[PDB]
RNA sequence: UUGGAUAAGGUGCCUAAAUAUUCGCUCAUGAGAUCCCAUAAAAGGUGUUGGUUCAUAUGAACUAGCCCUGAAAAUGGAUGGCGCUAAAGCGGA
RNA sequence: UUGUUUUCACUUUCUCCCCGCACUAAUGUGGGGAAAACUGGCUUUAUUUCUUCAAUUAUUUUUUUUGCUGAGGA
């Protein structure tokens, strides 16, 4: 809302709730970059969402399909269109809000180590009954003709290993910082020690 | 460091409007860390400054501020209505305003 | 106000006895007509 | 009997009930307006004094808002010269709002119109 | 006290009689006790039931005293019994009812939400009659027997519900669903 | 017949995935609603969601009924009778000092730190800042020395 | 409708298990066990000196309480299946053309011929670790067996539907590849 | 005209205001979603819950809420759109 | 043709015992019995700030922080 830009990991996020929240942020003026859109999940069976997308696919302008609704198959573009359908893109302010949004499949280069945020209002674990049926946007998009799911998965696993390496570096950095803190506490004057102790610092 | 702030951040949301109908006398304002009406009521009567930049100087200065104050809360999600000396230009939605400590 | 609360208790307990006896009569009539 | 019968035909468009003393006092003190002008030229005026009350009723010895409340609650011998003398109250909309103007106050579903009996004091002092 | 959880039902008891007429020089007096949303609502329901069961209304009925005979202890824990009668979109059906709460006021009212949710029976279609007290062992309902068992337990796997204070939109990372 | 050691060890070793039995006698601190911030006792259970939670006079909470959705109970427990009333509640609470045994866990310590941190005046806020400043001085001094 | 359901599954002597987050890992005689049952809300209690499993379901409503029964009898039943192999009674049938078998590559990638006389190729597989091989007692009989209950049963399942013909009344032409009875080693 | 408060109606985004609280029901391989209003019927329903009647925790019959079949039309298509299933659906409070 | 009056059957427990004897969800359970009653209620005595004094209604009196308005000119 007030940050320069918010990066959202779309993994395990319900499409409609995520789109509504993101669109509200764009309208309020907060720049949003959405990553890993191919792990967005949609309520209802995968066959149900496949039928819905087939019904959307069979729909085009009869006279000239060029101006027909550009269907788009990438999950990032699907999320972008869902967000666009949530805000007044026909107006200037709505167009600005729409252009204030970036969507990516996987995690591209300038999103390796900026904090990916998660909005619990759109989590599957909190917004869907466990015994009910859900889908996966990457799988649905591959079914409707994306043919890039596997490449994103291989890039994601390579990124997993890459990030794990420097997380293992960071944990040792933090646990040496805490132990130097333990010894530096007793080099501070006692009255300054008391305030830190009783304020939990 | 330098350049103290001692104010709270706010975003200019839409006018005090309904569906397909506005009332530009009041402008809706969102505040940095307020999310309920019960503490949105805390910032009532406080001065509100909208500070913006002009293309060219007007008093040897490229900066102009229009004043106002928050009258009462709007809804129950930490949104307020602010009345300004003039009407907030609609080119300024989503911009930043200062909710000042004084009064 | 012990006397006043006692009188109120007496009136309320008369109400309670009336309700209990009405319950008894309702049950007796239902039992009689059940067969 | 007569006015109750004539009001029953208009029940679905009004809500009515017991006023009680504090509420009648509030209504007369903060919303009470009085026809001070001459017959058929009444020129609605807020009370703000007892001079007009005495001018219209002093010869009939019910002069004073003290007496007007003293008389409106317990319906004594002078209701003609009190109700008709008093301008119709122009109330504000309820502070918290109506429940359903379309439905009766007496139906199990939320509703407004009908006889609130003793429950109209809260509505009046919310609307005042 | 929390207003959101509470309903709006209190105790009352108002006594009267049909009008003594020339034909009926000495009419008998009668009474009955129900609770509803308001005292006026309960009076209207009582007069409706009087018109449905006998022949009398405000035109031929009057009341001669009013009191609020509240319960012995509203903080008690009870098990009572009433009789339900309702109508569907094609007929009418009847049964009994019993439930546990602190007092009769909500004991009357916990049923309407269940009825509306299950059978879509709006409150204008249900009739509740003859409130009394039930036993704890005589209940043949499935759920209510374990209510007064000697010892019982189950987990708390319900989803969290935080304040508007702390229902922060952007989270540092994904929360879990274990708690405790 | 009785077996001792195996049952005694497996009670601890079973590591059952669910804990905090809802038996009468537990302590509670509400999570949602106007009453989030008070300490009470789970007197009994009335249904699946609604439960009976009542405080002690020392803690000062009247009788209440709350849905299970808004709850977060405590690990303590006393051994009162099922019908024990406010005369015995104030005795059984002080019999074992039910509050003392809680405010040392991680969550309790965090809550106390937050409670004493938000109520911090400007003077102690600046004291915390200055203590952090001196601690950072020592940080960098010995970090440079460690090379 | 009540709030707890459970099945006190009896652990036989010849099996040792370890539960972890609805992922029970077990060791018997022919091998080890594991299972992906993450669809269903299941909690498990375990003991190993006194044995017996307790698979439970909290807030047990008959809407899904028919699943704990399935998983519980299934659990005891894979215990039995891995301890002692299960044997269904599969018999090939042939009204006119006796069934031609080409058991190529050790119970893996079997081929079927001589069924109505098509004289073509027909090959149907099965899950690895499960045998469906000729019983020497009778030629037209195959002694199906394997590691686990589902392991044997899906193999006994897929095979029947492999060679179906067309336009021939099966009320009169009783051709098929049948499975009749169940026994143990 | 300036403030306040409301009516009808709404409070997931479009769109100002509840991803509000509380209790149930429903999974639809064409779910459903505000009077007029923008169609749906006879005939089938051991899912859910609660009943009623009967024969010694044991079997039936019905009953009615949601869901399903019945249910096919021509430019591509419309709960207003997006979408929504721990509802943003239905019946309450 | 109402009233009135009468009988048993009801509750607490970390009580205890025995049988399945560990079969408990638990630091127990299924069944059959003993215990007092630390549950509980009943009447009192000085006190309600050790501790509750609730809720609703009727009748009164204040209070924190603040929005908008200043007609007139006797």
């Amino acid at each position: 809302m007030y940050k320069k830009e918010y990066v959202i990991d779309c993994k395990g996020h319900l499409l409609g709730r995520l789109a509504s929240l993101i669109a509200k942020e764009l309208l309020n003026g907060q720049r949003i970059v959405a990553v890993r859109c191919e792990d967005i999940n949609i309520s209802g069976s995968l066959y149900r969402n496949k039928l819905k997308y087939q019904e959307f696919l069979r729909l085009r302008t009869n006279t000239n399909p060029k101006k027909g609704p550009l269907h788009l198959r990438e999950p990032s573009k699907i999320l972008w269109r869902c967000v666009r359908g949530m805000l007044p893109h026909k107006t200037y302010k709505g167009q600005l809000a729409l252009k204030k949004l970036k969507v990516c499949v996987g995690m591209p280069y300038p999103y390796d180590k900026k904090k990916k945020y998660v909005l619990p209002s759109a989590l599957r674990a909190f917004r869907l009954k466990k015994h009910r049926r859900y889908c996966r946007l990457g799988t649905l998009s591959s079914r409707v003709g994306w043919n890039y799911d596997t490449l994103v998965k291989k890039n994601e696993v390579l990124r997993k290993q890459v990030s794990k390496a420097y997380y293992k570096k960071k944990v040792n950095n933090l646990n040496e910082k805490k132990e130097i803190k333990t010894e530096a506490l007793n080099l501070i004057n006692p009255e300054q020690r008391q305030v830190l102790e009783n304020f939990g610092y | 460091l330098q350049a103290v702030r001692l104010y709270e951040k706010g975003v200019i949301l839409g006018y005090k409007r309904s569906q397909r109908n506005q009332d530009p006398n009041f402008t809706l304002i969102s505040i940095k860390n307020v999310n309920t009406k019960k503490h949105a009521q805390f910032y009532v009567g406080k001065r509100v400054a909208y500070v913006y930049r002009t293309t060219k100087h007007h008093d040897g200065v490229k900066i102009k501020c229009i004043w106002g104050k928050v009258c009462r809360t709007h809804g129950n999600s930490g949104v307020i209505r602010a009345k300004f000396k003039t009407h907030i230009p609609p080119k300024a939605f989503g911009d930043r305003v200062r909710i000042l400590m004084y009064p | 106000k012990q006397i006043q609360k006692k009188e109120l208790q007496k009136i309320n307990h008369d109400y309670y006895k009336g309700v209990a006896k009405a319950v008894k009569k309702k049950k007796k009539r239902e039992e009689k007509k059940a067969k | 009997k007569a006015t109750k019968e004539m009001l029953k035909i208009v029940e679905p468009y009004v809500t009515y009930g017991y006023p009680t003393l504090s509420t009648v006092r509030k209504l007369l003190y903060k919303r009470g307006y009085v026809r001070v002008g001459k017959v058929r030229r009444y020129a609605r005026k807020k009370i703000q004094d007892n001079a007009d009350i005495s001018k219209h009723l002093g010869k009939y010895n019910v002069h004073g808002i003290e007496d007007m409340v003293y008389q409106l609650y317990t319906c004594g011998p002078v209701f003609k010269k009190v109700n008709n003398f008093l301008w119709a109250f122009k109330l504000k909309p309820p502070r918290k709002g109506f429940k359903a103007k379309r439905h009766a106050f007496n139906e199990p579903r939320p509703g407004d119109w009908g006889n609130r009996e003793a429950h109209i004091n809260e509505l009046i002092n919310r609307m005042i | 006290i929390d207003n959101s959880l509470n309903t709006n039902i209190h105790q009352y008891h108002i006594v009267g009689r049909a009008i003594p007429t020339a034909k009926d020089k000495n009419p008998n007096v009668y009474r009955m006790c129900i609770f509803a949303k308001n005292d006026t609502n309960a009076k209207s329901r009582f007069w409706y039931f009087m018109k449905k069961i006998n022949k009398l209304k405000k035109s031929n009925g009057e009341l001669l005293a009013c009191e609020q005979i509240k319960e012995r202890f509203p903080l008690r824990v009870k098990n009572y019994g009433v009789l339900l009668r309702y109508d569907s979109r094609t007929g009418t059906h009847n049964m009994y009812k019993e439930f546990r709460d602190t007092t009769k006021e909500g004991a009357i009212a916990q049923l309407y939400s269940e009825m509306a949710g299950r059978h879509r029976a709006r409150a204008s279609s249900i009739n509740i009659i003859r409130i009394s007290e039930i036993s704890s062992s005589l209940v043949r309902r499935p759920h209510i027997k374990q209510l007064l068992k000697r010892r019982l337990r189950f987990p708390a796997l319900h989803l969290p519900t935080l304040q508007k204070e702390y229902r922060k939109k952007f989270a540092s990372k994904r929360p879990s669903t274990y708690r405790m | 017949v009785e077996l001792t050691e195996e049952e005694k060890l497996y009670i601890s070793k079973k590591n059952l995935l669910f804990k905090r039995f809802v038996e009468p006698g537990r302590l509670c601190l509400i999570e949602y609603g106007p009453y989030a911030g008070k300490l009470c006792f789970i007197v009994d259970i009335v249904t699946i969601t609604r439960v009976i939670v009542d405080g002690a006079f020392i803690t000062g909470v009247p009788r209440m009924v709350i849905p299970l959705k808004r709850l977060k109970l405590l690990k303590e427990r006393i051994k009162i009778n099922k019908n024990c009333k406010s005369g015995f509640l104030r005795k059984t609470v002080n019999s074992t000092k039910v509050l003392e045994e809680f405010n040392n866990s991680k969550l309790g310590k965090k809550m106390i730190i937050k409670k004493k941190r938000d109520e911090a005046t400007d003077f102690e806020r600046f004291q915390v800042y200055f203590a952090k400043r001196e601690l950072k001085k020592k940080m960098t001094t010995i970090k440079n020395k460690k090379n | 409708k009540t709030i707890v359901s459970t099945q006190k599954v009896l652990i036989p002597e010849g099996v040792k298990v370890a539960i972890n987050a609805r992922k029970v890992t077990v060791s018997g005689k022919y091998g080890t066990l594991r299972r992906s049952f993450r669809h269903l809300p299941i909690d498990i209690r375990l003991n190993k000196l006194k044995k017996y499993i307790k698979v439970v379901m909290w807030f047990g409503v008959p809407d899904s309480l028919a699943c704990i029964r399935t998983v519980c009898t299934h659990l005891k039943n894979m215990f039995t299946g891995v301890t002692k192999k299960f044997l269904y009674k599969m018999r090939l049938v042939h009204a006119h053309f006796p069934i031609n078998s080409n058991i190529v590559d050790n119970n893996t990638r079997i081929e079927i011929r001589n069924y109505l006389g098509e004289k073509s190729v027909r090959f149907v597989k099965a899950l690895p670790g499960v045998v469906i091989e000729k019983s020497p007692n009778v030629k037209d009989e195959i002694y199906v067996s394997g590691a686990d209950i589902e392991n044997v049963s899906l193999t006994a399942a897929l095979i029947h539907q492999s060679v179906l013909c067309r336009n021939k009344d099966i009320r009169k032409f009783l051709d098929g590849i049948y499975v009749s009875e169940v026994t143990t080693v």
